[PDB]
RNA sequence: GGAGACGACGGCGGGGGCCCCGGGCAGAGUUCUCUUUUCUUCUUAACGGUCUAUCACCCUGGAAACAGUUUGUCUGGAGAUA
């Protein structure tokens, strides 16, 4: 019997492709009996229209970027020291200056450069 | 806790003062209007704060506004809660009593 | 201070006389692995059987009924019987070993 | 010879490239194999019989 | 779709010439009750929190709008 | 010029221009034992 | 008078989707041996209410021992920092 109308039908009411749709062989003959999509259904729930499951998919730096956030880094850690007073406004903008030139390197060097500064 | 309100406070307007801790703290920024009076519920953890057009009930478990009544008012002058908790009273400078 | 209480419902089988619950808590002994070691039984994991028909495991790491679950997979692969028996969540930590569908002839 | 044998079975139901496969449970299977299987094992046979 | 806080408003709401349907929803996982009135143009839901102010509604709501309760598995 | 609500005490709070005054009036109510309690309700956020 | 009404490119930032990683529930799969294992579900529209902001604009005040500041540039008595 041709069954790429049940086919279709099952697939478009299961939300399936065609080769996830699966007919019982032993019942064509009801299958092809079979010819809207409430007796579909109705297959669907008896099981003799199945969904397939799903195939097995088993799964088991820029020196911009670098730049960009060195310069944020120590930026925010004299925004801060300036914040908390630990620096004044000029020697906050020399070290401004000296940071956006490569001088530091991180803010440990930028933290002892500071004492160095200040003492 | 006792809360003061300071009209010209901008948003410092309102503050809700801990006596047990000494520490005074705004949660409102936000009032939408000139602040003039607030007072707490007789029975229930909400604020109402009273502007120069509207009262704004805010709850404090959530720091979250629950209610805003609009009396047909110019300038509000002064509000009184129920004792119960569901009335209020709103005296305004346009000689108008309104029970809310 | 947690405690996890699992269920494993063999009554059926073990009527039938297809499953055997002493050889499967031997198994279950030897293979529940606690530090990603096997033979840890420790007070962290314990089992017990009741006369009824069930397996009872107290729990109090964060044994997961996935891992019981797969072990009883084992165990009846193991024994040969995955093909005609399965476990079914029949409620929040009880997997019931149950028979699949069977078609008259 | 068995783990042969059984090793043969599984090659078999294996297929080469992952082939989607219909569910045990939605699959259904007849009594006399069922039968035959548990008295394989050893399995007394008047257990079964009505069931379906 | 309008959310109601006060009982008073939704009785009056109810009480409206243009109220047209009811139900009751029980979400027992969250333990909510809401109150929905289809009033022609908008729909309003009063949110209670609780059982005894549920049934005191149910009870006082007006006895010509049928209030209904609204079952599991819609068809 | 506000009172404090509690029974249990005799505080007054005050609001004159930008500062809130808290204060314990001379008032034949005040026992010694129900001033020092007041003034342990005042004093008590110190720590 | 406004909106309709508007060029191309560059990096930067905010947000939403997608991709990735982990835990948990349910199910499916391998399993001679090994694998607390592999895969799948875990979703939330229009519309309405409320809260949320860079630019911009306003008030006080008056800056060189110049300051503010971006990845970059620049801005400031034609009023900066705060």
């Amino acid at each position: 019997v041709n069954l790429r109308t049940q086919k279709r039908l099952a697939a478009s009411v299961l939300g399936c492709g065609e080769g996830k749709v699966w007919l019982d062989p032993n019942e064509v003959s009801e299958i092809s009996n079979a010819n809207s999509r409430q007796s579909i259904r109705k297959l669907v729930a008896d099981g003799l229209i199945i969904k397939k499951p799903v195939t097995m998919h088993s799964r088991s730096m820029p020196q911009q970027v670098l730049w960009m956030r060195r310069q944020r880094v120590l930026r925010r850690l004299l925004v801060k020291y300036r914040a908390s007073g630990k620096i004044d406004k000029h020697l906050y903008h020399e070290l401004y200056h000296l940071a956006k030139g490569n001088t530091f390197k991180h803010k440990r060097a930028l933290v002892e450069h500071i004492h160095r500064a200040k003492a | 806790h006792f809360a003061t309100v300071s009209p010209s406070g901008q948003r410092s307007s309102v503050a809700i003062h801990t006596l047990s801790k000494h520490l005074t703290q705004i949660p409102f920024r936000k009032l939408n209007g000139l602040a003039q009076t607030a007072s707490f519920h007789p029975l229930r953890p909400l604020f109402f704060v009273a502007t120069q057009r509207s009262i704004r009930c805010y709850d404090l478990q959530k720091l979250e506004l629950v209610k805003i009544v609009q009396p047909g008012a110019k300038w509000i002058s002064s509000f009184d809660v129920h004792p119960g908790g569901d009335n209020l009273v709103v005296g305004s400078y346009d000689k108008r009593l309104l029970w809310h | 201070k947690v405690t996890k209480k699992f269920i494993i419902n063999a009554s059926q089988p073990a009527s039938d006389k297809i499953f055997d619950v002493s050889a499967f808590e031997k198994f279950l002994n030897e293979r529940i692995k606690v530090d990603g070691r096997v033979g840890n039984l420790g007070d962290v994991i314990k089992i017990s059987q009741i006369g009824d028909g069930k397996v009872e495991i107290i729990a109090h790491n964060d044994l997961s009924g996935r891992y019981l679950k797969y072990l009883t997979k084992k165990f009846l692969k193991k024994m040969q019987l995955r093909d005609w028996l399965r476990v079914v969540a029949t409620s929040k930590g009880v997997y019931e070993l149950k028979f699949y569908n069977i078609v008259n002839d | 010879e068995q783990h042969a044998l059984i090793r043969n079975e599984a090659k078999m139901r294996k297929s080469l490239k992952n082939r989607a496969i219909i569910p045990r449970k939605a699959v259904k299977k007849p009594l006399s194999q069922l039968e035959d299987h548990l008295d394989q094992l050893g399995v007394d046979t008047e257990a079964i019989g009505l069931r379906a | 779709p309008q959310e109601v806080s006060d009982i008073k408003k939704f009785i009056e709401i109810c009480r409206r010439k243009d109220a047209s349907a009811a139900r009751i929803k029980k979400n027992p996982k969250t333990q909510q009750i809401k109150f929905k009135v289809r009033c022609q143009r908008f729909l309003y839901t009063l949110v209670l929190k609780d059982s005894d102010k549920a049934e005191k509604l149910k009870q006082s709501l007006p006895p010509n709008l049928q209030i209904k309760d609204v079952p599991k598995r819609n068809k | 010029v506000r009172w404090r609500p509690t029974k249990d005490t005799f505080i007054l709070a005050a609001a004159a221009g930008e500062d809130i005054f808290l204060m314990i009036p001379t008032h034949p109510s005040v026992t010694p034992a129900l001033d020092q309690a007041s003034r342990d309700i005042l004093n008590a956020g110190f720590g």
